[PDB]
């Protein structure tokens, strides 16, 4: 029933500014004070900053290594909060999370590089000739992230999607596997569903038994 | 500004033992501490604030304890779904501030991974490149090595590894390595094998194919 939507999150130059939005529901928005907090990839929370209720003036505080740049901002008529964020620099680069102090959002992340988009290739991993392995590798991406489903959401047992790689070249890669019964691969079909937002690529790849 | 050092920076426990995490505080911060759950691929879920009061819905088994700088998280029977880091975090005063986090791990029984080999697609040879892929699929524990050989050659420098984190069920990992190779190095070959080596194999597996057939 609480709902905190982030969005606003993407790819940025060094230098550059970008406006992060909190979207909440099922609360009483005006009376909770809301927090950003941001997880750069295999690191630790580090909190942003917060705004207090209308009640305490609209107070914000901030962590020191973003004060001067980063500003937090409410619209209680919108039950929405908003992360401002100007001089943006390599380390600023996370995943940032939306709070009411009780429920935290699925969080956006922010990527600061003058590396340009790319979108992915995807390409069968073709099942052998009673278990079976199949899959997609989705190659030579960038930035993060890249979405897949199998069968849109209907398969997802025995699913693994793995942790992207970042290659030499300095673009991301990623592998999603399925184990299915052997007996199943001439009459089901296998789809995995792709999704690269930020170059604006979607996929569906079926994979089946090579003739 | 408040150091919150948390111990143990890694755990390792089996289903049903009782786990056990501190949180000391550079200061006094009353019980104005927060636990927070952050489980694969998900944002952190609070599970206790006011060092001991559970936030509603979150499972009776987890708890906190403590006051003034020493504080203490509690998984009274460890249960699959727990693998997560968890983080204390001190709110007395600004800036709030985060421990490190502790890493937990489940210890069970030894599992030997099915292997599978994926050749490149035509679709990718067209591209100049070959990926060829070998997957671990669910097996305890986590070191595992994968040998890639192309016509007896052992293959060093040009594969990338990725790993799951354990399952919330079977406590299991799975194992991605992807060995990249020209077109044209890949054309000039016909034995392409990766080899894996588990504490739960009696001997190396090996899984192959020839390019040609």
């Amino acid at each position: 029933e609480v709902q905190l939507v982030e969005s606003g999150g993407g790819l940025v130059q060094p230098g550059g500014s970008l406006k992060l939005s909190c979207a909440a529901s099922g609360f009483t928005f005006s009376n909770y004070w809301m927090n950003w907090v941001r997880q750069a990839s295999g690191k630790g929370l580090e909190w942003v900053g917060e705004i207090r209720s209308k009640s305490n003036n609209y107070a914000t505080h901030y962590a020191e290594s973003v004060k001067g740049r980063f500003t937090i901002s409410r619209d209680d008529s919108k039950n929405t909060a908003y992360l401002q964020m100007n001089s943006l620099k390599t380390e600023d680069t996370a995943v940032y999370y939306c709070s009411n102090r009780y429920y935290w959002g699925q969080g956006t992340l922010v990527t600061v590089s003058s590396a340009s988009t790319k979108g992915p290739s995807v390409f069968p991993l073709a099942p052998s000739s009673g278990t079976a392995a199949l899959g997609c590798l989705v190659k030579d991406y960038f930035p993060e992230p890249v979405t897949v489903s199998w069968n849109s959401g209907a398969l997802t047992s025995g699913v693994h999607t793995f942790p992207a790689v970042l290659q030499s070249s300095g673009l991301y890669s990623l592998s999603s596997v399925v184990t299915v019964p052997s007996s199943s691969l001439g009459t089901q079909t296998y789809i995995c569903n792709v999704n690269h937002k930020p170059s604006n690529t979607k996929v569906d790849k079926k994979v089946e038994p090579k003739s | 500004d408040i150091q919150m050092t948390q111990s143990p920076s890694s755990l390792s426990a089996s289903v049903g033992d009782r786990v056990t995490i501190t949180c000391k505080a550079s200061q006094d911060v009353n019980t104005a501490v927060a636990w927070y759950q952050q489980k694969p691929g998900k944002a952190p879920k609070l599970l206790i604030y006011w060092a001991s009061t559970r936030h509603t819905g979150v499972p009776s088994r987890f708890s906190g304890s403590g006051s003034g700088t020493d504080f203490t998280f509690t998984i009274s029977s460890l249960q699959p779904e727990d693998i997560a880091t968890y983080y204390c975090l001190q709110y007395i005063n600004y800036p709030y501030t985060f421990g490190q986090g502790t890493k937990l791990e489940i210890k069970r029984t030894v599992a030997a991974p099915s292997v599978f080999i994926f050749p490149p697609s035509d679709e990718q040879l067209k591209s100049g490149t070959a990926s060829v892929v070998c997957l671990l699929n669910n097996f305890y524990p986590r070191e595992a090595k994968v040998q890639w050989k192309v016509d007896n050659a052992l293959q060093s420098g040009n594969s990338q590894e990725s790993v799951t984190e354990q399952d919330s069920k079977d406590s299991t990992y799975s194992l991605s390595s992807t060995l990249t190779l020209s077109k044209a190095d890949y054309e000039k070959h016909k034995v392409y094998a990766c080899e894996v080596t588990h504490q739960g194999l009696s001997s190396p597996v090996t899984k192959s194919f020839n390019r040609g057939e």
